[PDB]
């Protein structure tokens, strides 16, 4: 579950769900995106999945309201091609202001959404509070 | 921060209070 | 006196109304000068001038109000690192660095919005290179 949600590293892994993840590969080549810089990285992470994909977009407008930050996320989707290149296009700006405090890069930002999504009160709290006990490197900032 | 002037100054005068702490608490009052 | 503002040779100039190239030790020693990159310059130009950092702000928003963008500086003194703070803190394209910026200080100094134009309007007399900006 932590590989298909959060850990993105299920071609290193030797299965998920029963399935060997060079299965997965097979149908990648075929598939066609007009500009695949990182392919792999895209479909599988916690906004990449249509589950919690337009979830994860509502999260972040709702953040960039509150904290009035000066460009606007246009994309519809959030991965690590969107992020760069909104941040590369607007890296003269990104120096200044940037984007909502607290936050470097994607890798933060998958995150941030989900402090969010696990300070409030939501049916999904319950997804981010079982991602909590077993990332490792969060664990540590909690007592014992 | 010993000095408020520089090293060839501090030669005719003393830092020796600034650098005791005992000598700067006993200046102060 | 044209030097001693706004031409970053003040501290290499052997005369400073008669003052060789020194002070930059002891008291920036005592409590290190968090800036760097051309700090000495800073300690002499007209926006760093403390009495005449704030008639340029004076200036800076009624050079504001010249080039239609309003934005309240942090500070009422106008340097490298302050103007670069004051950026990452809504305003012209075209300029990002302090030279233009107190280019654009200046010469709006020198129209008749202050007295201290004369000040401005000296330093573009002297010298020929200063006259070119104005």
């Amino acid at each position: 579950l932590t590989n298909y949600l959060y850990r993105n590293k299920v071609l290193s892994s030797k299965s998920l769900f029963g399935v060997s993840p060079d299965f997965f590969k097979q149908i990648l080549e075929n598939l066609y995106i007009p500009t695949a810089d990182f392919k792999n990285a895209k479909f599988f992470t916690i906004t990449g999945i249509p589950a919690l994909s337009y979830i994860c977009i509502i999260i972040l407008r709702r953040l960039e309201t509150a904290e009035n930050t000066k460009i606007k996320f246009t994309s519809g989707i959030i991965n690590e091609e969107t992020f760069n290149n909104f941040f590369r296009v607007h890296h003269d700006e990104i120096g200044q202001h940037g984007w909502i405090k607290g936050v470097n890069n994607i890798h933060d930002l998958r995150v941030k959404i989900l402090m969010h999504l696990s300070n409030t009160a939501n049916p999904y709290r319950d997804i981010a509070a079982f991602l909590f006990t077993y990332l490792k490197s969060l664990s540590k900032y909690s007592v014992q | 921060q010993h000095q408020m002037f520089d090293p060839g100054v501090a030669d005719l005068l003393d830092t020796d209070i600034l650098t005791s702490p005992s000598k700067r608490k006993r200046k102060l009052k």
